RNA sequence: AAGCUCGUAUCAGUUUUAUGAGGUAAAGCGAAUGAUUAGAGGUUCCGGGGUCGAAAUGACCUUGACCUAUUCUCAAACUUU
RNA sequence: GUGAUUUCUGCCCAGUGCUCUGAAUGUCAAAGUGAAGAAAUUCAACCAAGCGCGGGUAAACGGCGGGAGUAACUAUGACU
RNA sequence: UUGACAUUGUGAAGAGACAUAGAGGGUGUAGAAUAAGUGGGAGCUUCGGCGCCAGUGAAAUACCACUACCUUUAUAGUUUC
RNA sequence: GAAGACAUUGUCAGGUGGGGAGUUUGGCUGGGGCGGCACAUCUGUUAAACGAUAACGCAGAUGUCCUAAGGGGGGCUCAUGGAGAACAGAAAUCUCCAGUAGAACAAAAGGGUAAAAGCCCCCUUGAUUUUGAUUUUCAGUGUGAAUACAAACCAUGAAAGU
């Protein structure tokens, strides 16, 4: 009906939709921001300030690219690890960090 | 001589300078037809959501030789049987896996797609490819083939801030290519993205295939 | 207060002749405003949410919008005419 | 500022100030320097200081049934 | 409180980035290759080289351009070190 | 015994500061008495969530509508209600009767008018230009709108006309 037909002739419907099935469908087949976000796709999209979005390995991995990449974000990254789930946040920080007043500070 | 006669750092109206028109007309001493470079700053991002992907009109021809590559099954061969520029049934898919390969930009549907799949890795050079880019899985042929005859601007996925596409060449008609260049421009600005950054008219650049470019804003 | 130019020369708190102009009376909500009222009985893979089968279109409820079957027909001072 | 002795903050530094040997090229006049120009006006970039960020400081002014972790990317703050 | 010139001489001054132009590398999988996000594909001296030469294949190799420049030199000189 | 071509004075964007001077107080809860100043365009967004909430700001349209719903000739004579029927129920298609306008007649609305001033089909460019005058407001104004002739250039119709 509503998602019937829509589906139907068939993105930001996709978006208020999920606000993989069609999903992963047309997942395949910034706003896309926020939703691959909500959202492995999403990591595809992603990969594709939107370092603040995607703040998973592979994360690490786009991670390590824009990070030799660019070798305003720390100070970001910094707030977010002061702010299970926290104990990767910070360790991510650090690492991050390490490769520093307000460090040790 | 050439250079003399062009604007670098100067900035003209569209009734100025060329912008389709005929002010290279002394200029280009060569009697072979040229093409116009009509080019645009527009800043944009690397995002594959924004992109235009429609087909601007362009009512007059560029007057230019061309063939196209009419292919249907089931039934739709029958309504595309008068204009047409060959047959090319679903058998005669493997007549240019040899070597004869005349066929320039060949029009196909969406239904037809589980044998044209073969044709792909011959025919994947020019960026004729059928996907959601331009118009061409669709069933509906018959007023769309009449269209396509009356040599339609192809426009491609653009990426760096130089924007320009292919209008015509200029030595048609005066006052008949003014009313060419305005589909050029309504239809780009058409759509816009509220993704973009910035403007999107930019600089306005036109030039020939030999001679110096202009400026307009 | 101080001047100029004229003469059968300016008319009317009382009586007869009804041609124009107006937005107070009437009406409507069936394309304009408002106090466009008040209920019951159904149908659930997949309109959107739970419990119970490792599962397969196996099965069973509740909480919001409709359809069928009724009632009123919207205050004179909202506007125009 | 407090105003004899005993008594004389339990915790907190995100906002309003001060200090700043922390952090200096986002922004930053004139002079000097750089194009066009037989001229005038306009005039892109560089630099000092201030502003921004951060820390300390509330016996100097507040707050004082406090301080956290929780399917929103920031907006409710239940339960524990 | 801060800065330039002048007051106020002299150039034996350690180490950088520029104001006009010509080479040097553009090396991720596969293709023996330098196919750098995008555009341009009938073309410039025409006797002659490449015009689209083969296998692979999302992009295919002269051609006036928005270009991120790893590391040098550069004529009369250079505001603050 | 300090030190140095150091430091201090004067005209040089702007920034720290009511020590001091000048200037500054219509009316607005029967005096006055917190801070802000988010009044009027369908929905989403604009807008920090069950209440409100402006902005000649942003993305279509929009300071309502029209690229024939204009003018003209011919033909036709509407809605609702009652009474019927093969597909077919109180609603759909066809036919008949009654019937002085609650209609139709460019925006929202209300009288008009019936061999229609309207609707549909067919036939179309006089909704455009030059030269005068008049009505309401006015100082026989600006702007805007309406009515009525002559002199060029068109369309419709059998004729008479607009």
């Amino acid at each position: 009906s509503t998602q019937a037909v829509c589906f139907n002739l068939l993105i930001w419907a996709t978006k208020l939709t999920r606000e993989t099935v069609e999903i992963m469908t047309q997942a395949a087949l910034k706003i896309v921001m926020s939703g691959v976000m909500f959202f492995e796709n999403s990591e595809d999209e992603d990969g594709f300030k939107m370092q603040v979005n995607k703040k998973g390995k592979k994360l690490e991995n786009a991670i390590k690219t824009v990070k030799k990449k660019k070798k305003q974000g720390f100070a970001e990254k910094l707030f977010k690890e002061h702010l299970k789930f926290d104990m990767e946040q910070k360790i991510s920080l650090m690492q991050l960090l390490s490769r520093k007043l307000i460090v040790l500070g | 001589m050439s250079k003399i006669t062009s604007s670098q750092v100067r900035e003209h109206v569209k009734e100025l300078l060329k912008y389709s028109n005929e002010t290279k007309k002394r200029n280009f001493l060569e009697t072979v037809e040229l093409q116009v470079g009509l080019k645009n700053y527009d800043p944009q991002r690397d995002k594959r959501f924004s992109g235009s992907l429609k087909l601007p009109n362009c009512p007059r021809p560029n007057m230019s030789i061309c063939i196209f590559g009419d292919a249907f099954d089931v039934d739709r061969a029958k309504s595309c049987g008068v204009d047409a520029m060959s047959v090319d049934d679903l058998k005669k898919l493997n007549k240019n896996k040899k070597l004869i390969k005349k066929l320039s930009k060949k029009y196909n549907a969406f239904i037809a797609s589980e044998v044209l799949i073969k044709q792909v890795p011959r025919l994947l050079g020019p960026q004729l490819s059928k996907a959601g880019k331009f118009p061409t899985p669709v069933s509906h042929n018959d007023d769309l083939y009449g269209k396509v005859t009356d040599v339609r601007s192809t426009i491609k996925f653009q990426l760096k801030k130089v924007l320009c596409l292919a209008v015509a060449v200029g030595n048609v008609e005066m006052e008949e290519d003014v009313l060419v260049n305005q589909i050029l421009m309504s239809v780009n600005f058409f759509v816009s993205l509220l993704k973009k950054n910035w403007q999107n008219v930019g600089s306005l650049v036109v030039k020939s295939s030999m001679g110096p470019a202009f400026r307009l804003y």
